[PDB]
């Protein structure tokens, strides 16, 4: 089905009444009072603005933003160099060295991410088997310097080490969706 | 009237922040007034307030500390000293925050949270963490 | 009290009005641009930091590469950036422009506007949420309100 | 396992850390390298091992979908014990 | 009733073989090895010569009003001779239906220009000339439209690397934004992937 | 030879040279020019700074990632210069001034500030170290700069031996002090000139030809106990320069004589300033003296640069200052300046 | 053999509009280095000319050549308009890029590349 927008059925009705009011929508800006009484209307509302710092929009269990790399209970180191998001990362974001830990363990000697690669796309988290490689809540890590944003395996331990405390929440959260 | 009910309520926003001091003190390093239910402090300081008649956005907010590792933050404050047991109740991931629902502890996560330090020293620098893949032939030293 | 003093203080005073008024320009590529809107939105006001948007480069401060830079817009992007008068910033927006993004390996497309235009913060994502945009915004304030150009003066 | 070297600087995990000759030591000047505090190998040897009655069981991490997948450890020797691939914890039958 | 596959249709596949009939007796200088996919698509393929006269057939017959080009391709096939197999992607509006023009190039094989067919075709035979090198007779303009301006190559084809020869920053010395030598922190990993187990025997290429 | 420093690569940018070099004037106008030469091959660049973060900005580019290391640094105090050369195997000393200052003077310029990191340099271990002395660096000349540049360059190598000691003459360049100075004597109607312009003789050099200069000589297992004489071709005289000057920037040309007494009180009053002061009493007379045939001395040629001609790079510097009108005029309008030999 | 044509019957027909193109290139050349402030001489510019003419100059098939002539004719648009600039003008000169060897002592002596 349709219908129009702009096509008015038909036309040749006209009288003094319909002329004047056409003639008073001319000759005194009817149709913009209109939307200067809108924009008045705005004025006297309640703005949506938020100060940042102290009071900040609203996230969800699933979002993801930067990555950390988890553990155990334990302490123990939960990846097992297995390799395959560094397969499916479609930026070739990560590059993996792994060798046997000396207690005979499958660990990596190596876990980088180039930051200005990463799309920030969940394909890692969702393909880890372990839950090791998380993309964590935060989104306030600018840096002044690109190095920075070159991670390895020890700040993606640090970023584990300090988010666990709301990466196993909002796991807790969001798993029997996945 | 209704004039007089906003009045009172801004008196009573203007006198709810201890004196002239605190009032300032707020105003000058928040740019809002706003009185909220203390819903817990941090172990830096942070306060944490919360109004829920507020829309969704306005309706939790952190006033931070002055001081948290040794920075001077009365002005130059920042996102990222909100740890971890605040971020999700701040930015609206649960409505159950640590106070109620603290949570898990474990023996490797961090006690004292970090701003974020990308300029000072105590920052992140990379290297690669492998070793010598090649090694070199250690000539003798002795001749012939 | 000190003429160090002085000065010291002198500094705070031009940082704090080259920190608060501080008038980006409007030059936005690609889906990054679309967060630089929402933090020109009513949520996360620009506006109310004193950052506004002027077209011209000669009117702004400080430019913000949000969208993929290509070996044919490189040079546009430096014309802009020479045509911006000193004191002048970048803010490189995005992994697409930090670095190469998901199209390093690619054959139009420059690894990182850091090879063409000097950036004083990086902001990562793909695309960052405004609030993360906004935080490198505060954090070059923080920059700006560091430099001691006055003290190294008066130190020569 | 922060052991430091001679140069002075601290070593990783993965016995990494720069040697004396190495220009690569610069980046760390007016700066730090990140090196973590929370080894494996010791926390995980900082464990106990889990008698058990029978000589074929099964090891997940601890919360099912959250830790590795389902494996079955044999303990039929006593030469030694038993140690899961994924988590590095040990079992023993009596 | 499978739930997992996709449901087939009838009418439509013996509607577009009629009309692959239909296209072949009446078009033969120029057609060859018309065939219908599975799923429901019609797709005819041509001698360069019948460029013109076929897209003016379909655009201005009655029974095949295809007078909207959507696409305008290449596929460069390195194993055949004539590498490029240039598409043409076309709609009725009439009949509600789609249908496919194939025919074959080179890189000294051009072939005809078609914007006195279809006015959408002068951007896409620009695309297609700047990716893969294949030259457009009787062409108002083309040039190059998605590539730099100084550009040596036509990227799309399969023989050039996806890296590129080339790379951009900015040198202090000379003020410009010079073009230098390919030169990667990182070399692009690629990946051996395809299995070597078949998978299709109907696609069984036979010895 | 560590394993690290062994060169690799076609000889560009994401490459190894083993320059690990520490350019102590990198914040200048050579030293942009010589990080910038080290970055296109591939070597890590140690810079100190002592100035604000903002320039030192167009110097965070011209390097691959983590290739660029800046530290903050101070000559006053010692171990803010062993901190810079603890790794290195080459160190540049660009540093230098036109002007003194209340807290720095030309001694504590060219002298004290060179021993000290050439000493810094012996005892951390480095192979190399390039300073750059003048052209025409005498104890015996006019100038407090120059005199103080010979000082250096003699006390360098009784502290540190196997040296390598650049001595240039005075070099233009698109930021430069010499045709830049020389032009913007427009803003005065008139130009003055000790002699007019004659008995004084200049051999600019360009500032490419000194990088390169530096970046080969970085390399090169000769110049190890050699001086260099950075002078570049076409000697010229000061009249027919300024003329030429004055030319390709195409405003007018109203020169007449001048002493020298009154044109160093000029000099004086001038340099009475708190920011970069114009002119300066040592700036009038390092002007006012001839450059030394420098054909006792190897030069680029013996180094791998052919010296480039002022005909052939001055535009790029000059056209900042024409008018419309003359903007849009190239090299070959301007009946190029007259040549000796001398 | 017995191959179609573009815009040529063989080589002389050819070699003519690689001469009317090279015409078109010398007449352009001083009105690029005007337009657009560039820093060279004219006489390096149509030297250049010369040299990117050259290196084509091997070749004998005339669909090769006329395919040439429609790439500099193209560059030829960009450079008469000002849709390019300095920088692409420049770029053919390799202002920055050190001369790659043509000795065998110094490949040895730099890299494993003949
Ligand atoms: C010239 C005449 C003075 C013009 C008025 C300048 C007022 C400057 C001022 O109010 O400082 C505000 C600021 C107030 O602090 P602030 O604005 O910089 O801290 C940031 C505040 N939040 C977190 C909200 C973004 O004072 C300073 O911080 C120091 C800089 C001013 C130094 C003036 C010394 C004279
Ligand atoms: C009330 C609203 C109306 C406001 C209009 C009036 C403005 C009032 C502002 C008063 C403060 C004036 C300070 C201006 C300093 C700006 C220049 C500057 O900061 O550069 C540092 C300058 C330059 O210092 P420098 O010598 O170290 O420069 C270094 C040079 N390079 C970059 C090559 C390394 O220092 C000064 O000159 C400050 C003194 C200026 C006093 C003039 C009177
Ligand atoms: C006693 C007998 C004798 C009595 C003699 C008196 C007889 C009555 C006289 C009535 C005349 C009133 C004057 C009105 C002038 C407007 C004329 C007009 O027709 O509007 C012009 C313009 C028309 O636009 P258009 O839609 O294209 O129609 C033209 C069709 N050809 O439409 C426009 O103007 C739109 C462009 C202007 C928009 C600007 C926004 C203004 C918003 C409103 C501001 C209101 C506040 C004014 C406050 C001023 C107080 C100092
Ligand atoms: N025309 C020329 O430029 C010629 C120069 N030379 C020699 O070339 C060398 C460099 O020339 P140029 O590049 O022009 O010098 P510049 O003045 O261009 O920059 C020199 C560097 O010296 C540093 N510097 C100066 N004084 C001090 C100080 N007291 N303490 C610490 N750092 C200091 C500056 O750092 P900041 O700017 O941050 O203070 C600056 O980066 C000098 O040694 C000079 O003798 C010789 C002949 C010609
Ligand atoms: S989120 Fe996507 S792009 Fe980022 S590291 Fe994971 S797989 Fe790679
Ligand atoms: S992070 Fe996960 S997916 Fe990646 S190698 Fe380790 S265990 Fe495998
Ligand atoms: S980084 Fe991601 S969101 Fe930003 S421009 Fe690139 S592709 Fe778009
Ligand atoms: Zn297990």
């Amino acid at each position: 089905t349709y219908k129009y927008v702009n096509k008015k059925e038909q036309e040749s009705e006209v009288d003094m009444k319909s002329a004047t009011d056409n003639a008073a929508r001319i000759l005194m800006w009817t149709e913009l009072i209109r939307g200067l009484g809108m924009t008045l209307s705005y004025l006297f509302r309640e703005p949506a603005t938020i100060n940042y710092p102290f009071e900040k929009g609203p996230l969800s269990p699933r979002f993801r933003g930067e990555h950390a790399l988890r553990r155990y209970p334990s302490g123990e180191e939960r990846c097992i160099a297995c390799k395959l998001c560094e397969a499916i990362c479609p930026a070739q974001a990560i590059t993996i060295e792994a060798e046997p830990r000396a207690d005979g363990s499958r660990r990596t000697t190596r876990y980088d991410i180039d930051m200005t690669k990463c799309i920030y796309c969940g394909f890692c988290q969702e393909a880890c088997p372990v839950d090791a490689i998380v993309e964590g809540p935060n989104f306030e890590f600018s840096t002044e310097t690109h190095e920075e944003l070159l991670y390895n395996k020890e700040k993606l331990l640090n970023n584990g080490d300090k988010w666990e405390a709301e990466i196993a929440a909002n796991i807790q959260a969001d798993y029997l969706y996945r | 009237m209704e004039l007089v009910e906003v009045l009172k309520r801004g008196v009573q926003q203007v006198t709810g922040h201890g004196g002239l001091r605190g009032l300032l003190r707020v105003f000058f390093r928040a740019n809002d007034i706003r009185i909220g239910t203390l819903v817990g402090e941090d172990k830096y300081g942070n306060k944490y307030y919360e109004d829920n008649k507020q829309f969704f956005g306005r309706h939790r907010w952190v006033i931070y500390t002055t001081e948290m590792n040794g920075k001077n933050t009365f002005w130059d404050v920042d996102g990222s000293m909100v740890p971890p047991e605040w971020h999700r109740w701040l930015h609206c991931m649960t409505d159950d925050p640590p106070t109620t629902n603290p949570p898990t502890a474990r023996k490797f996560i961090w006690t004292n949270h970090k701003f974020n330090v990308s300029a000072t020293p105590e920052q992140y620098v990379p290297y690669s963490t492998t070793r010598k893949k090649i090694h070199e032939w250690v000539p003798p030293s002795t001749p012939y | 009290s000190r003429a160090e003093y002085v000065v010291t203080k002198l500094d705070d005073l031009i940082n704090w009005a080259r920190r608060s008024s501080l008038w980006p320009m409007t030059f936005g590529l690609a889906c990054c641009a679309v967060e630089m809107m929402h933090m020109a939105a009513p949520r996360y006001d620009m506006d109310r930091f004193g950052v506004v948007f002027r077209a011209s480069p000669r009117q702004a401060d400080v430019m913000i590469v949000a969208g993929t830079l290509t070996n044919k817009m490189a040079p546009a992007l430096r014309k802009v950036y020479d045509q911006m008068p000193e004191p002048r910033y970048v803010v490189s927006m995005g992994s697409c422009a930090n670095g190469g993004g998901y199209y390093h390996y690619s054959y139009s497309v420059v690894r990182g506007c850091d090879r063409i235009v000097p950036v004083d913060i990086y902001v990562p994502g793909c695309p960052p949420t405004a609030e993360a945009l906004l935080y490198g915004i505060l954090q070059l304030q923080r920059k700006i309100k560091r430099e001691q150009k006055l003290k190294i003066w008066y130190r020569r | 396992g922060v052991q430091v070297s001679p140069s002075g600087e601290k070593i990783t995990h993965t016995g990494q850390v720069y040697d004396e000759k190495d220009y690569r030591r610069v980046r760390f000047v007016d700066r730090q390298k990140e090196v973590n505090e929370n080894f494996a190998i010791d926390l995980i040897a900082q464990q106990p091992v889990n008698e058990v009655e029978h000589r074929i069981i099964a090891c997940d991490g601890g919360g099912g979908a959250l830790g590795h997948p389902k494996v079955y450890i044999n303990l039929d020797k006593e030469t030694k014990t038993g140690t899961c691939g994924y988590c590095g914890l040990q079992f023993k039958q009596h | 009733k499978r739930p997992t596959v996709r449901p087939r249709s009838d009418v439509t596949h013996k509607q577009l073989s009629a009309f692959g009939e239909y296209v072949a007796e009446i078009l033969p200088k120029y057609v060859q090895q018309v065939q219908v996919s599975c799923l429901d698509e019609l797709e005819i393929c041509i001698h360069p010569d019948g460029v013109i006269p076929t897209l003016t057939f379909l655009r201005d017959h009655t029974n095949a009003q295809f007078k909207s080009l959507a696409d305008l391709t290449a596929v460069d096939v390195p194993t055949r001779q004539n590498r490029f197999e240039i598409v043409y992607n076309l709609l009725s509006l009439r009949f509600n239906s789609r249908i496919r023009v194939k025919t074959y190039a080179d890189e000294l094989t051009p072939i005809d220009s078609i914007v006195s067919v279809h006015i959408a075709a002068n951007w896409y035979e620009r695309e297609v000339w700047d990716m893969f090198g294949v030259f457009f007779f009787n062409h108002p303009d083309l040039r190059r439209i998605l590539t730099d301006y100084g550009f040596e190559g036509h990227p799309f084809r399969k023989d050039f690397p996806l890296t590129g020869y080339v790379e951009l920053r900015y040198d202090d010395e000379v003020k410009r934004v010079v073009a230098e030598p390919v030169e990667l922190a990182q070399e692009f990993r690629k990946f051996d992937l395809n299995s070597p187990w078949e998978a299709f025997p109907a696609y069984r290429q036979p010895p | 030879l560590h394993h690290a420093v062994i060169p690799h690569g076609k000889g560009g940018r994401s490459s190894v040279s083993g320059v690990v070099a520490t350019v102590f004037g990198a914040t200048g106008f050579l030293g942009r020019y010589v990080v910038n030469h080290l970055g296109r091959m591939g070597s890590q660049v140690i810079i100190p700074y002592r100035c604000d973060v903002y320039d030192i900005m167009h110097l965070r580019l011209m390097g691959d990632l983590g290739q660029l290391t800046f530290l903050e640094w101070d000559a006053r105090d010692k171990d803010s210069i062993r901190k810079a050369v603890q790794h290195s195997n080459v160190v540049i000393n660009l540093i230098g001034r036109e002007w003194e200052t209340r807290n720095f003077d030309f001694e504590d310029v060219f002298v004290n500030i060179p021993r000290a990191i050439a000493q810094a340099s012996k005892e951390a271990g480095v192979e190399r170290f390039i300073h750059v002395s003048h052209l025409n660096a005498s104890m015996k000349s006019s100038s407090k700069s120059l005199r103080s540049k010979a000082v250096g360059e003699k006390e360098v190598r009784s502290v540190f031996p196997e040296a390598i000691i650049i001595r240039p003459s005075d070099i233009f360049g698109r930021e430069d002090r010499f045709l830049n100075h020389f032009a913007n004597y427009r803003w005065f109607l008139a130009v003055p000139l000790v002699s007019l312009g004659f008995k004084t003789v200049k051999q600019p050099v360009y500032v490419a030809d000194v990088s390169k200069g530096i970046v080969n000589a970085t390399k090169d297992p000769d110049a190890v106990g050699k001086t260099f004489a950075f002078t570049g071709p076409n000697r010229y005289l000061l009249f027919h320069l300024v003329k030429y000057i004055f030319g390709m920037t195409h405003r007018t040309f109203i020169p007449y004589p001048l002493p020298l007494f009154v044109y160093s009180w000029i000099g004086k009053l001038f340099g009475l300033s708190p920011f970069e002061p114009w002119t300066t009493k040592d700036k009038v007379e390092r002007i006012h003296i001839s450059d030394v045939m420098p054909t006792d001395l190897p030069g680029l040629e013996d180094l791998g640069v052919q010296p480039t001609p002022l005909e052939l790079k001055s535009i790029e510097v000059l056209r900042r200052h024409r008018t419309y009108r003359w903007l849009s005029s190239e090299i070959e309008e301007t009946k190029p300046a007259k040549t000796v030999n001398y | 053999t017995s191959v179609k044509p573009i815009f040529s019957r063989d080589l002389n027909e050819a070699k003519r509009r690689v001469r009317e193109l090279y015409r078109a290139w010398y007449r352009e050349v001083p009105n690029t280095v005007h337009l657009m402030q560039l820093d060279i001489t004219v006489k390096q510019g149509r030297d250049k000319v010369r040299e990117m003419f050259m290196k084509n100059a091997h070749v004998t098939d005339p669909r090769v050549v006329d395919l040439l002539v429609i790439k500099g004719k193209m560059e030829l648009q960009e450079t008469i308009k000002v849709w390019k600039q300095r920088t692409h003008v420049m770029r053919f000169f390799h202002e920055t890029e050190t001369p790659r060897p043509k000795d065998f002592l110094s490949k040895f002596y730099m890299g494993h590349d003949p």
